[PDB]
RNA sequence: UCCGACUUUGUGAAUACUUAUUCCGUGGGUCGGAAGUUUUGGCUCCAAGGCCGGCCGAU
RNA sequence: CGGCCUGCCAACCCUGGAAACGGUUCAGCCGGAGGUAGGGUCCAGUGGCCGGAAGAGCACCGGGUGUCCGGUGCGCCCCCGGCGGCCCAUGAAAAUCCGGAGGACCGCCGUUCACGCCCGGUCGUACUCAUAACCGCAUCAGGUCUC
RNA sequence: CUAAGGGACGGGGUAACCCCGGCAGAUAGCGCACGCGCCCCGAAAGGGAAUCGGGUUAAGAUUUCCCGAGCC
């Protein structure tokens, strides 16, 4: 309804390119959703600038990915530094 | 089963917060004018002040003063504590208050001269 | 397994759920054991401890999140604590 | 000829940066004994946005180690970080992400940010938004270890050098198309005088080596001696290739 | 329909130099002078506005010029922390301090 | 400018030292006296014909009186 | 006199502010 | 601007040293040698105590 | 300006314990981390009444009369409140003022209370602000920041 | 009062005029002997002690004079 395909990039209009838009969507999308909140357990967590997550219940701010709460890297650094730590002992 | 006359509670609102107390009298089901539960509670207002050897005389017999204040406080607005401080207290007017207030003052800075209890006289810090 | 004796709970026994009634029943010493989720506040999860070592009174930490209590416990809301003050025919109690 | 704009930069008049509402340096607190020999804990207290910075900054406080009195740092925030999160410095500070440690203490393969060169730096390496170290090795005789850079270049670091655990908070700032002249006006304001740059070719020989010519073409080769003076040492500086391949 | 002039030399719409429209008992319009909107005193630790004092310019807070009853809260930290933040503070003062304990012991 | 309620009040204050003038204003509806203090004007509003009269009789002999 | 009480301070890294010490030998002295 | 000589520029072993020089850090706040605090977004200062102004507590 | 009342929209408190889910905005959104409901606290006003103050001002009649009662709104201007959106943009500082933690020290001495007494320097201030008071050699169809 | 910024003690450079402010130099002092110790200029649109109504001149006062009423 409203749009084939476009969704959130129709604010675009027909400017910039098709690959530009489709490339800004899904960053565009992620930026604007709402994360999980492991503090409280709620999906209030709402970006504040780049790279800052903040729950809007609970209050809990968060440093994060720059258009996504958790980053795939930041997972697997997690697990990196959690695994050397239990080796470590 | 832990809200027993003699128990120490401490204060979470109001004008005592923070301020350490001993139950008196437990209304756990409640009267009819507070439907909650509640109990009569002896709190100190002035903690007894650090008492040490260099000082003089007189001066330690100033610091060993307490106030006490009665209050009746609503359940959910009192901490628990572990401890325990009996000194056989079993307790309307402006006249009548303040002379039990009076009472249990002599007895609580007595039981501070003899040494025990010093978490009760000793304030929390936060 | 713990998931199907607390699903058993909710549909024989006698329950409480959320913070001010756990507290209220520790105060009436009804409460046969406590509950707690995993993200429960600290602060929070400290205090009902301390309420259940005054009484003598069972405390478990549940293995998930406050989102996975209430819906083992069959809700759709989020549960921080649960307090049992009867199983009936539940073994929950004794394990 | 004028003086190229290349050489105007370095006079500092316009080109100044631009730090009217940066809310101050970010870096470790300066190294003392608790560091040292143990572990201070500290209380993250805000999560806070730096103008101009990709990456944000944890607002820190610690208590001071012998003055009665509040110690307020400011660093850059590893991915993780929180607001009410305690985090630890020093020798004794456990591998966890957000604590300062020596990397001594960090073993083969760990993910470090704002590392140290010299002990006592504050962090020198690794500090813009998404970017991290990773630890190669250790050498206990001259006390001395093997860092690899964001760019991929080895590094010899002392032991006793202080990193925070993780990779900095931020990344995938720059996978975004722009998408707009004014997108990249409000990126460069908050920076520097730099972003709308005039081509060498679209100007006149007085201003410029590639300037001139009854068509936009540069005339010589764009690659230039390492040694060539200010106002001619313009296009590819000491390229040892060109081309894409 | 009585346009108005300002008063004093301020010629700008700035946010010191706000105005309101009055009627005299001279039966005309005449601009008064407003103050700007200030906020109350707020809590560090949830953000909220504190309870029981109201929201001036700080030097209308001075003591020779309101009441003591307008300025503070009677409990601990007044009128700096709210009731919530007093609340957990002293449940975890006195809860880590069992900790400690604790720990002595084990 | 403040109000005075009880007659009382109003004997006590235009007895004050400070005290200068007392101005009688009368209304349609009540009597109005105003005693001119060093920091405030104190105005007390007597509806009864009688009290006005018994208050203009009672007032201290040594302030002066003026009627508006 | 049972009021009268030892209150010990643990100097450790993240313990009780420390006593004046000396710090003769760290002075920055003038030039 | 690169490059060489002299000067700054010293000492000792068959390359080492540190005090010149250079760089970095700190409100110059635990350096060298020996002897013997992970806790929950809370508070923490100006010593209690012991023994003769003095010493330990605080090698 | 002072006193009393009122108490928006948010925020907070106490009781209680919600699925047959409910409450709710133009939009949102909110609730076992405690909703709906019941009862309260605070907040701001350029809100109401009284004092100021009808003695003033205004309009009439020759000293006198009157200065009263309602209704309406996607109306216009200013201010405030509370939501939503946006940023690889996150949008001053300091003087100044208030509050708080602690409790060394102190008794006929403390008092941020009311009322009472005295004092308040220097310089600017007229007028124009524009198709004639400014600049454009001018009393120039130009140019020159605002309510 | 501070903003962007400007000047400037010591020190450094410079034949001198003059050019350099973070390069740290016993920082030139503050409370009650004892204790502590990390320059100025720059906004009549930024921040900011405290005023209102009515009257008055040929020419003032869109809050300065008069009357009354307040405030700092
Ligand atoms: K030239
Ligand atoms: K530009
Ligand atoms: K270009
Ligand atoms: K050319
Ligand atoms: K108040
Ligand atoms: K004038
Ligand atoms: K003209
Ligand atoms: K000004
Ligand atoms: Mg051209
Ligand atoms: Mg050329
Ligand atoms: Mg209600
Ligand atoms: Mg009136
Ligand atoms: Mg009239
Ligand atoms: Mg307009
Ligand atoms: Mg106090
Ligand atoms: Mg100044
Ligand atoms: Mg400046
Ligand atoms: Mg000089
Ligand atoms: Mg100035
Ligand atoms: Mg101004
Ligand atoms: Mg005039």
């Amino acid at each position: 309804k409203r749009t084939k395909k476009a969704g959130i990039v129709g604010k675009y209009g027909t400017r910039y390119g098709a690959s530009l838009r489709k490339q800004i969507k899904k960053m565009e999308v992620s930026q604007h959703s709402k994360y999980f909140c492991e503090f409280c357990g709620k999906f209030a967590v709402k970006r504040k600038a780049v790279g800052i997550w903040g729950c809007k219940d609970c209050g809990k701010v968060k440093a994060g990915g720059a258009y996504t709460m958790n980053t795939a890297s930041a997972v697997t650094v997690r697990s990196t530094i959690r695994r050397l730590r239990e080796q470590t002992e | 089963k832990f809200l027993k006359p003699g128990k120490a509670v401490i204060l979470l609102q109001g004008r005592f917060a923070g301020r350490k107390a001993v139950i008196v009298r437990v209304f756990e089901e409640g009267t009819r004018d507070r439907p909650y539960g509640h109990c009569l509670v002896a709190g100190l207002a002035k903690y007894p002040k650090k008492v040490i050897r260099k000082d003089s005389a007189k001066k330690t017999a100033k610091k060993s003063r307490v106030k006490c204040f009665l209050k009746l406080v609503n359940f959910t607005h009192i901490m628990p504590t572990r401890y325990t401080l009996d000194v056989d207290f079993k307790d309307a007017t402006r006249d009548k208050k303040v002379a039990s207030c009076k009472a249990a003052k002599a007895r609580l800075e007595e039981r501070f001269k003899t040494g025990k209890n010093r978490w009760f006289f000793t304030k929390l810090r936060f | 397994n713990i998931n199907n004796k607390l699903q058993l709970v909710m549909k024989s026994g006698k329950y409480t759920l959320g913070y001010k009634t756990v507290l209220k029943t520790l105060r009436s010493s009804k409460g046969k054991l406590i509950i707690l989720a995993n993200n429960c506040p600290p602060l929070r999860k400290s205090e009902i401890e301390y309420y259940a070592m005054l009484a003598k009174i069972s405390v478990h930490h549940f293995h998930g999140n406050n989102v996975d209590l209430g819906t083992a416990c069959g809700k759709y809301y989020r549960v921080c604590c649960l307090s049992i003050l009867d199983p009936g025919d539940s073994d929950i109690i004794s394990t | 000829g004028r003086v190229i704009r290349a050489q105007r930069k370095g006079a500092g008049s316009v080109f100044k940066s631009h730090t009217h509402h940066r809310k101050g340096p970010a870096r470790f607190r300066s190294l003392d004994f608790g560091e040292r020999n143990g572990y201070l804990k500290g209380v993250v207290t805000d999560v806070i946005h730096d103008p101009g910075r990709g990456a944000p900054l944890a607002k820190v406080t610690f208590r001071h180690p012998f003055r009665y009195k509040h110690q307020k740092e400011l660093f850059v925030a590893a991915e993780g970080m929180y607001t009410g999160q305690f985090v630890y410095c020093g020798r004794r500070a456990t591998l966890s992400v957000g604590n300062v440690l020596p990397l001594r203490s960090v073993p083969e393969g760990g993910v470090i940010c704002n590392v140290e060169h010299h002990v006592g730096d504050r962090g020198v390496f690794a500090r813009a938004s998404g970017d991290y170290a990773i630890v190669i090795s250790h050498n206990p005789d001259n006390g001395t270890s093997r860092i690899k850079l964001p760019s991929g270049a080895k590094k010899i670091v002392p032991s006793s050098c202080r990193a925070m655990i993780g990779q900095v908070a931020g990344g995938g700032r720059t996978e975004k198309p722009m998408l707009k002249a004014g997108n990249a006006y409000h990126k460069y304001r908050v920076k520097r005088n730099s972003w709308p740059k005039v081509r060498g070719v679209a100007m006149n020989p007085v201003e410029h080596p590639h300037g001139g010519g009854n068509h936009q073409h540069i005339g010589h080769a764009s690659t230039v001696r390492r040694d060539a003076p200010p106002g001619q040492k313009v296009g590819l500086i000491a390229a040892r290739r060109t081309g894409r391949l | 329909v009585q346009r108005l002039t300002y008063r004093k030399r301020h010629s700008y719409a700035t946010k010191s130099n706000q105005t309101r429209v009055v009627k005299t008992p001279g039966g005309k319009l005449v601009y008064q002078y407003t103050k700007k909107r200030a906020s109350g005193p707020k809590c560090p630790v949830t953000g909220k506005k504190i309870q029981g004092i109201p929201h001036l310019r700080p030097t209308e807070y001075k003591r020779s010029r309101l009441s003591r009853n307008r300025r503070t809260v009677n409990r601990p930290y007044g009128g700096v922390l709210s009731g919530p933040a007093v609340r957990e503070r002293i449940i975890r003062a006195f809860l880590v301090e069992e900790q400690k304990i604790v720990k002595k012991v084990l | 400018p403040k109000q005075i309620h009880e007659i009382k009040d109003f004997l006590l204050t235009a007895r004050r030292k400070d005290a200068r003038s007392v101005r009688i204003k009368r209304t349609k509806d009540a009597v109005k006296f105003k005693v001119r203090c060093s920091r405030y004007l104190y105005t007390l509003c007597v509806h009864d014909t009688d009290k006005a009269n018994k208050l203009k009789q009672s007032l201290p002999p040594g302030l002066n009186v003026q009627e508006v | 006199n049972p009021l009268f009480e030892k209150r010990p301070k643990q100097f450790g890294i993240g313990g009780a502010l420390p006593p004046k010490k000396d710090l003769h030998r760290f002075v920055k002295w003038p030039k």
